[PDB]
């Protein structure tokens, strides 16, 4: 009757489809498709556009950083406030905890999950849901970032 | 018995000094935060030693 | 060439811990209570 109730929500995802990356697909083969290879004879091994995607998302999403802000931007958290900085710092470090990640294994070719626990139900499948749209987003920015740069 | 250990552990946790853990992970830079070293290291792998040593080694990412 | 440039990237960035690793001492107070 003590102990704080958890409520669990589990997601699993994978790589995206060609059609939902949008122009960044054709602004990263106009880069590696054409340039570096014709024009500098490389010649490396590189994953696909859509795996990259996928790692970064993936990298982005079980990053702690990515929890902390995450974390510090919902009202789930700013409402259960109290005014103590250790209190504060302490629900903090239990919150982002809160959020676990299990990486896909290729031998029982499995899947990348992560699980949200929260104290209600409704909290626990919305977070999880706009947790992982700004994991997506935060990787999207990056990738961006990246093709500028290059 | 078991008071007297108790004491003195206690004591002992009084007298060691308090060790505080801060951990941190990192991984490979972007592209864009190595600056100028990234047209420097191309300049100087990409065209010159290939084209003109034809070396043919394997060699990692600049980042 | 450049004086300083950022050679690494923030996955887990430094914080300010929550709980001491040492001491710890209800760890340090059942341990050796019960050892005695």
């Amino acid at each position: 009757y003590l102990v704080k109730q958890e409520w669990g929500a589990t997601s699993i995802t994978d790589k995206p489809t060609v059609n939902m990356l949008g122009g960044y697909y054709s602004q990263q083969q106009f880069l590696r498709n054409l340039d570096a290879r014709s024009f500098s004879s490389p010649q490396p091994e590189q994953p696909s556009i859509s795996a990259g995607a996928y790692d970064e998302f993936i990298m982005q999403l079980a990053a702690y950083d990515t929890r902390r802000d995450f974390w510090l931007q919902t009202d789930y958290y700013k409402q259960r406030l109290e005014g103590d900085e250790k209190a504060d710092a302490a629900l903090l470090d239990e919150l982002v905890n809160n959020i676990q990640f299990t990486a896909r294994d290729d031998g029982k070719k499995t899947n990348d999950s992560v699980k949200l626990v929260a104290e209600t139900s409704s909290d626990s499948n919305t977070l999880l849901r706009q947790y992982v749209v700004f994991a997506s987003q935060r990787a999207a920015n990056h990738l961006n970032e990246e093709i500028k740069g290059a | 018995i078991g008071l007297l250990f108790a004491v003195v552990a206690l004591g002992y946790s009084y007298l060691v000094k308090q060790e505080w853990g801060a951990t941190s992970i990192t991984d490979k830079p972007t592209v864009n935060m190595l600056g100028g070293y990234y047209s420097q290291q191309q300049f100087l792998r990409n065209l010159d030693a290939r084209s003109f040593s034809s070396p043919q080694p394997e060699q990692p990412s600049i980042s | 060439l450049e004086a300083s440039f950022q050679t690494y990237r923030y996955l887990r960035t430094p914080e300010e811990p929550v709980k001491r690793d040492s001491p710890r001492r209800a760890f340090l107070m059942v341990m050796w209570g019960a050892i005695g």
